[PDB]
């Protein structure tokens, strides 16, 4: 995958 | 007469350096890239994950010259760190462009140190913008590019055909540890904002809107009777938060930030997450199919000490405690509201000035001579 | 002032959608890409392997809008499928270019949804043309490109600098499941032909010249005293076939089609395999070091006419076609270890009727399937015996 | 209606110039090659593509097959040259001066990845003078992000004008799949190596006879030198061309025949491909003063089987002058001073009579040599 | 090898 | 690593 | 369970 060099499906609730 | 990036590159390449690091966490060795932001001060921006837990940091220029660098600032949440070349001599800085001008399809050039081979240049295009989700806790508003990027490119420069820095190569999506045409770089603007703070404060003063929310998909749009199939959906606003004070109500959908449209909630999170505390900004909201505009000011998460807020009492009558927090270490040592600090460590305390003058002495233990009611007690610290 | 693809892309990108699919074969989830062919009808082309065995199909536009889509046609042999957006509102279709104008070296731009990241654009050039051999049973006349293509790009668009569709990205050559600079896309012309049929018939009326053959290599050229080291070698021509009537005899080497040179037998197969029945075309032959031209017309293939997955939507491993004159649907050939043979179906069977309804041809049969009954009872006949085959 | 930019115009002329090579404990391999001389049917390729090859067949872009025979090979530089048998109507490629290349120049790779067929990919010059993949090899690689995989080896790397700038040789891939880092040998080095193979069948390798190491920033500080890159002269061997030229230790070489030097490893690779006796000129830096010097590469009777001998007096046998230890000569006993009196019961007065015995090609060779006042025999095969 | 993202008859 | 497709002496 | 002392779901095809 990526490597350094219930409720809406798109996301749980994040804080801004 | 053939077309070539060479003319542009010979100008820009000196501005890109390669970073070698030694650390411990058990000694380890790592390497990546960096870009000179201020030729004179010797400021070099790079990925926090390249210089994290570093005991020794050495920078090598494009001409082969070596220098020693010292940490200036670091921000894990955004994966941006800033170092400073020691004894800066005859350096070349890069000019930064406004990443808000980028458009999918614009040509990009990557510059870095893959596998320590040395300064290596690859090209490509802007695959996509505002990509995020690699780490939901990090502030990420990546630029996606098909330009060849591998381990080592990190902290390297991503520039447009004019040699202007548009982003900082950070991560790739690779099942085998080898590039497959999907690379991510932190937009220049975000680097502009984050570094300028580290230069000034040594860290980033983080301001939040104090709102909960999630990605606005087509499904959720149907339920909330909303038009836009994309944006930031406000689940709730925290009390006493800038947003609350601004007039932002739950169920609202944010569509723009300072005029610029919003790609996603994750993007918006990354945007403001890089802005300094107190930054005044404006949002474009959508409530009940009506366009709304609001002015905001970022917020932090008399005199206050150790999570305890106090003030002066009358005229040199000590430092009275106005109100305390329970979860804070203040109430964990006994401190309650209404207390009046008469003195500390056998020194008379008339005001917050004399109190602080004792704390300047930095005693191993702090003994406060407060008074609750008609009683006189003491509180100890450390 | 800097050069950029942005100007061209902002017009074209809305035309590329990303497809989400749910199915069962044991539930599974897959995703890919598609291209809007008809903004009005809401027609969207894509790879058959993306929407194969699909119970639910949802399409998400570039602006984030979601829709539901229903299958329209599918052709496993060419890996091209056609779906239709339900309630099409304010769409943008793409303009197709003539793939026959492509030349190795032309610049290409790929648009798709890699790892579901979202609409992703990458660029490159035409590495090669007429590539084939990934699956010798499929009609493949691939365009090759070094443009970044990964899992999800399938059904995506491959366009030129003018934003015209030249191909549909289908597969890649990757030992690690990650792009290494070798991607393949189905020529636009092939898509043009295949979809246009699906729009009218729901399937493809497969025509044929009725000739057996193989790749003309340098070795075979030596034996047959032939100049060309590449082309389609005619092993034999079937009696009563268009080719036969045209005057094509065995030992001939086909070199061109409608003027356009032939890369290989596999390419020719793919070319005509996409053309509609009755299409009048011309071939360039080479017999006894002698250049020959011939006028042909595609016909109704008597044998191996139609796969079974095209009628049962999920049942592969059995080819079948109409029999004589409204005499039922005879099964031409059956593959072992396939969903079809799993229910009993064997070569030589002739479907007389289904669910107490008479079946004379494929139209009648499909007519019964349109009813979508819970269980299907086929009244087929093996030899002089009459039997039944049950489904579901 | 409009007009699009394309490589097609350029490629349709160049592509016939690139062929694909098929090669046969038996093994089978395939790669690519470039037609250097349309007329003679000369094709360059990677030495590791045609190494240990019993059968070599070349397939053109139009599908035509030919048989090829080895002409020359040089493992140190991984360059090999073959020749098409019965060359008919071929197309050769024009070479460009690789010394003009600059990081940023656009590149196009042509080869046969996975035997798919002639495949064209594009990119840019990522870097120049890359080396270190094998310290014993002469490598001055051009780096490019152009798609290169298994099969591309021996293939062509050209500029927009269809001129050969390098020969794709290797890639840096953890999974055996291209990741945007390919390496190609500069056209100039190919120019020099092939031209020798055409005349000699091998490369007569010359040396300046100098020891040295990479000039880094640190070392520059100690030696009070300006340049942060180049070849640092550790020492010059006595009786070497360099010595005769006036090169002293502590010197820093900065240029070769005018062309600046990227590194010591590059310089090593440069002259390593030039024929013996080649006259060249170097740019040195001693005590912050620019110096120029004119040089001539050097080499490191009859010799048989790794053993060098000559005649003795007048028909007094074939005396051995000097032997090599690692060679098969000393592996059969031969040491310096020996005097071959005869072989296989045949008198040997000179190298002419000795060779007349070898012309008989006996299954076993019995040498009647003489050490000191003793007479001994040595056997072979 | 290749992954999705004899005499033949024509 | 790399795959086909100290004082040194010059 | 019990112990001594494609096509219709109810059964595969048995012979009588």
């Amino acid at each position: 995958w990526v490597s350094a060099a219930d409720g809406s499906t798109d996301y749980g609730i994040l804080q801004i | 007469q053939m077309p070539s990036l060479a003319p542009m590159l010979e100008k820009v390449m000196p501005s890109v350096v390669s970073i070698n690091v030694e650390g411990s966490t058990q000694k380890f060795m790592a390497l990546g890239s960096g870009v000179i932001i201020d030729a004179d001060k010797g400021y070099v921006v790079t990925n926090n994950h390249v210089v994290d837990n570093a005991t020794v940091i050495k920078v090598q220029l494009s001409d082969g010259r070596k220098f020693d660098a010292k940490m200036v600032g670091k921000d894990p949440r955004s994966d941006i760190a800033l170092i400073q070349i020691q004894n800066p001599k005859n350096l070349t800085a890069i000019k930064m462009a406004d990443s808000d001008a980028l458009r999918v399809g614009d040509y990009t050039v990557a510059i870095g140190n893959p596998f320590g081979l040395g300064e290596t240049v690859t090209s490509g295009i802007v695959s996509a913008l505002g990509r995020s989700g690699l780490n939901a806790e990090n502030y990420e508003n990546f630029i996606q590019t098909d330009a060849a990027i591998n381990r080592g490119n990190a902290g390297g420069a991503l520039v447009n055909l004019n040699g202007e820095l548009i982003g900082i190569n950070t991560a790739i999506l690779a099942p085998d540890g080898g590039n497959i045409g999907i690379g991510f770089a932190i937009p220049s603007n975000m680097v502009k904002n984050l570094t300028s703070q580290m230069v000034e404060y040594g860290q980033v003063k983080r301001g939040e809107l104090g709102i909960m929310g999630t990605e606005l998909n087509s499904e959720l749009a149907k339920a909330m009777k909303v038009d836009a199939q994309r944006g930031a959906f406000v689940s709730q606003v925290l009390p006493n938060s800038s947003a609350a004070k601004a007039g932002i109500k739950a169920g609202d959908v944010i569509t723009s930030l300072n005029g610029k449209p919003i790609s996603s909630f994750a993007a918006l999170r990354a945007q403001v997450g890089t802005m300094p505390v107190g930054s005044k900004l404006t949002l474009g909201l959508l409530r009940d199919g009506k366009q709304v505009n609001v002015n905001l000011e970022l917020q932090q998460s008399f005199n206050g000490i150790e999570g305890a807020e106090m003030s002066n009492k009358g005229k040199d009558q000590g430092v009275v405690v106005n109100n305390v927090k329970t979860g804070t270490p203040a109430a964990q040592i006994g401190l309650k509201k209404g207390d009046v600090i008469i003195g500390a460590n056998q020194q008379a305390v008339k005001n917050i000035a004399e109190l602080r003058k004792v704390l300047d002495s930095k005693p191993s233990v702090l003994a406060l001579n407060i008074q609750r009611g008609d009683s006189t007690i003491y509180l100890l610290m450390q």
